[PDB]
């Protein structure tokens, strides 16, 4: 086990593989409540499964960080927490719905 | 009725017969470089600063004096057009005096401004 | 949720502009005339808003041109006449609008210089 | 040259001088009015005209890249000299 | 014949041609176009090896400079510009980098003027540069050494 | 530079360094205040031919932005993940 993650305020995780399986599984369950054809569901399920496959395949924490390519394993866990929080918020926002409103005629015309 | 179709950089524009190449370009918002041409004077065609390439035509035409023809595509930003302007500007500045600091035209001079742009 | 506000937009009390420089001023909405010293037409493309000219006097010390008019240099650019008018309405300024002056299309003919029987024939090239 | 107005105030090379009754001359009381005494109009007129044997001559002000932009002067008129529009040196054609 | 240096086959406007081309070239419009010249008026000006080829062409540019009507910019200013450069090439008072500059200048005159006089003043220069570049570069080298 | 031997030893001992070899006051090792004139080089555009400005005009090659989507498959990231940094062989630990 590492002595430190090197980032102030990010504590070393005793059981990183177990924590990552729990978080990715929670993300996938939350994604199951998003509409099937929503792009957020399709892309996030795709990337979440890929990371989950690496977590199962590779038991060595040093080697797992090499595959995931997302920093320290504690940075990966934090990112999975962030994604899980985002998924819950996306359900209430529902950004897969059509555009709320077109902008005025030349709102984005530069130069004027 | 009698409008003929020409193209400016591939954009179609309908003009009356007798419209010049220079006037056809104005209808799409482009201003051809000029010195001798003035819309209220008779056409001269001597400065040669308005030379412009007609697509698939070997020779550049004086846009101010050349009537357009049906189907012509006027390449107003072509490599041939741009190199014609550079040559003409170079001849204009060969004998011109280094006077801009003492010349009243400085700052509102078409020679200065078209040298900068073309 | 949205609300219905059935008034003309008016922001003069939330712009910070002093009373004097809202109702005594006269904005002019126009397209600038081509500088007749040059043939380029690129400065005649946009609409401008400018205010009425006020006094400029000579500084006693150096003779510089002094001003008490905060809007002397204020010039605004607009894409269309409607945009300029809408900006003046909501700011409370009295304005005068002037139609854009586009040059007339001319009939040009190089061959007219050599007419057999017309006066357009030139005597020199 | 530096004249003195009837009041006694020096006239500058731009012709400036406060007239009588102009209060602004109070600013020089107990002090002085800064006037450059080397009038360029007088100094340039002391340079002799240069005789050259050609219709056209060039002037850069002297000193190469330390002078002014190089201009070419026409000397065809014999009723006058050719003057440099930058430095005011005069040229005349030698017969 | 072995003394032949160059021939102008159709008046001053047509580019010169060296002796080798003159060995077999036929005198007609199409054949002389293939030899990168032209029939022109069919005035054959013959120059032998005692000729100063650079000076001979330079006098031709001086002719066109004296004849340009002055109406249009590329010939009014360009031909006179070429005349000054050619005059310097006669003495070698120039650098080799100016040869390709002279070639570029003539191409700016050619095809950009009102009439064909501008073309007629650019072709003689192109013919000289095309066939006698070593003569030009050899005169510049000679001038440079006498001025050290 | 004018300090005596004893003072040089005293202040060298006090600081723990050899101060005389790296004096903070400048003496004769600095450049002369009169220098020979330069002759600066010229840039690549100083050519008499093959130098048409239209072929070396950076401003006129700038284009308006490319519209990807206007309101008129594998997931992606803005770029590949950043490669991890390596410890200095020069001195990993200060
Ligand atoms: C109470 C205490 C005061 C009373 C005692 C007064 C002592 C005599 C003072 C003489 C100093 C001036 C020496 C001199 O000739 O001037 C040189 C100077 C020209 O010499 P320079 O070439 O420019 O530089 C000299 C050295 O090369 C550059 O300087 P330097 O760094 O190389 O030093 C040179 C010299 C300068 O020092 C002295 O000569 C006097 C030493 C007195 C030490 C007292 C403590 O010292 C030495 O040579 C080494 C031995 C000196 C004793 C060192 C002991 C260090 C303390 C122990 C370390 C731990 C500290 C904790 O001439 C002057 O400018 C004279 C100006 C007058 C100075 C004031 C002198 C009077 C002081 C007050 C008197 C009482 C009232
Ligand atoms: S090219 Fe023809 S029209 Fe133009 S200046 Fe020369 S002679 Fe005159
Ligand atoms: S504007 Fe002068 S040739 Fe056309
Ligand atoms: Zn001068």
């Amino acid at each position: 086990l590492k002595k430190t993650t090197g980032l102030v305020g990010l504590a070393v995780c005793e059981t990183p593989h177990e924590r990552l399986k729990i978080l990715y599984t929670k993300i996938l369950d939350v994604l199951g409540h998003i509409p099937k054809n929503a792009a957020y569901r399709k892309y996030t399920e795709q990337i979440t499964n890929e990371k989950l496959s690496m977590v199962k395949a590779e038991p060595d924490v040093k080697k797992l960080e090499e595959r995931l390519q997302g920093g320290q394993i504690e940075e990966v866990i934090l990112q999975a927490e962030n994604e899980l929080s985002l998924a819950r918020k996306m359900i209430q926002w529902k950004p897969w719905e059509p555009l709320v409103e077109e902008p005025p005629a030349s709102q984005w015309k530069w130069p004027i | 009725s009698n409008l003929i179709e020409v193209f400016v950089d591939g954009q179609s524009v309908m003009v009356e017969p007798g419209t010049t190449v220079l006037q056809a370009c104005e209808k799409v918002g482009m201003q051809i470089p000029r010195f001798c041409y003035h819309e209220r004077l008779s056409v001269a065609g001597n400065c040669r600063m308005c030379l412009v390439e007609i697509e698939k035509a070997p020779k550049v035409v004086a846009a101010c004096a050349m009537p357009v023809m049906k189907g012509w595509n006027i390449l107003t930003n072509s490599e041939k057009t741009k190199k014609a302007r550079e040559g003409v500007m170079e001849f204009l500045l060969a004998n011109h005096p280094l006077d801009c600091p003492i010349c009243d035209q400085g700052g509102e001079c078409d020679l200065q401004d078209q040298s900068m742009m073309f | 949720q949205l609300i219905t506000v059935d008034e003309k937009l008016d922001i003069t009390t939330i712009t910070g502009v002093p009373e004097e420089h809202i109702k005594t001023r006269k904005a002019r909405i126009f397209v600038p005339a081509r500088n007749n010293m040059q043939s380029g037409v690129n400065n005649t493309k946009k609409w401008k808003m400018e205010f009425d000219t006020r006094e400029r006097w000579e500084n006693p010390l150096m003779g510089w041109a002094s001003t008490a008019d905060p809007l002397s240099n204020l010039v605004l650019t607009f894409s269309t006449k409607e945009d300029a008018v809408a900006f003046a309405e909501k700011n409370g300024w009295s304005y005068d609008v002037e139609e854009r002056k586009v040059p007339k299309p001319k009939s040009k003919s190089y061959g007219a210089n050599f007419s057999w029987n017309k006066r357009t024939r030139v005597s020199t090239k | 040259g530096v004249r003195t107005s009837p009041t006694g105030e020096k006239v500058t090379h731009t012709g400036q001088v406060y007239d009588d009754g102009d209060y602004r001359k109070v600013r020089f009381v107990g002090r002085q009015k800064e006037v450059n005494e080397n009038f360029a109009i007088d100094l340039i007129a002391e340079q002799p005209v240069s005789q050259v044997g050609s219709r056209v001559i060039s002037c850069d002000g002297g000193g190469g890249a330390l002078g002014h932009p190089r201009v070419y002067i026409n000397l065809d008129k014999e009723t006058k000299t050719g003057t440099c529009g930058y430095c005011g040196l005069q040229f005349r054609q030698q017969h | 014949w072995d003394n032949l240096l160059a021939v102008i086959p159709g008046g001053s406007s047509t580019p010169l041609i060296p002796k080798s081309v003159c060995e077999t070239v036929l005198m007609d419009f199409d054949a002389l176009i293939q030899a990168q010249t032209g029939l022109g008026t069919a005035a054959v000006i013959v120059m032998d090896r005692s000729t100063d080829i650079v000076k001979a062409i330079a006098r031709l540019i001086e002719f066109y400079k004296h004849e340009s009507c002055g109406q249009c910019t590329p010939c009014r200013e360009g031909v006179d510009w070429m005349n000054k450069v050619m005059a310097r090439f006669v003495r070698g008072d120039a650098r080799p980098a100016e040869i390709d500059s002279l070639w570029e200048i003539s191409k700016q005159i050619e095809g950009h003027t009102i009439c064909a006089l501008g073309d007629g003043a650019a072709w003689p220069v192109q013919g000289l540069i095309r066939h006698f570049r070593p003569e030009l570069e050899e005169r510049m080298q000679q001038f440079a050494q006498q001025h050290q | 530079a004018s300090a005596t031997r004893f003072i040089q030893w005293l202040r060298n001992w006090a600081s723990g360094r050899d101060l005389q070899a790296k004096l903070q006051l400048r003496y004769q090792e600095i450049s002369k205040r009169t220098q020979p004139p330069p002759k600066l080089p010229v840039g690549p555009s100083h050519k008499l031919s093959n130098n048409y400005y239209c072929t070396r005009d950076g401003r006129r090659e700038a284009m308006p932005p490319s519209i990807v989507m206007s309101s008129q498959k594998k997931a992606v990231s803005p770029a590949p993940p950043i490669k991890r940094w390596e410890l200095s062989q020069d001195e990993p630990y200060l």
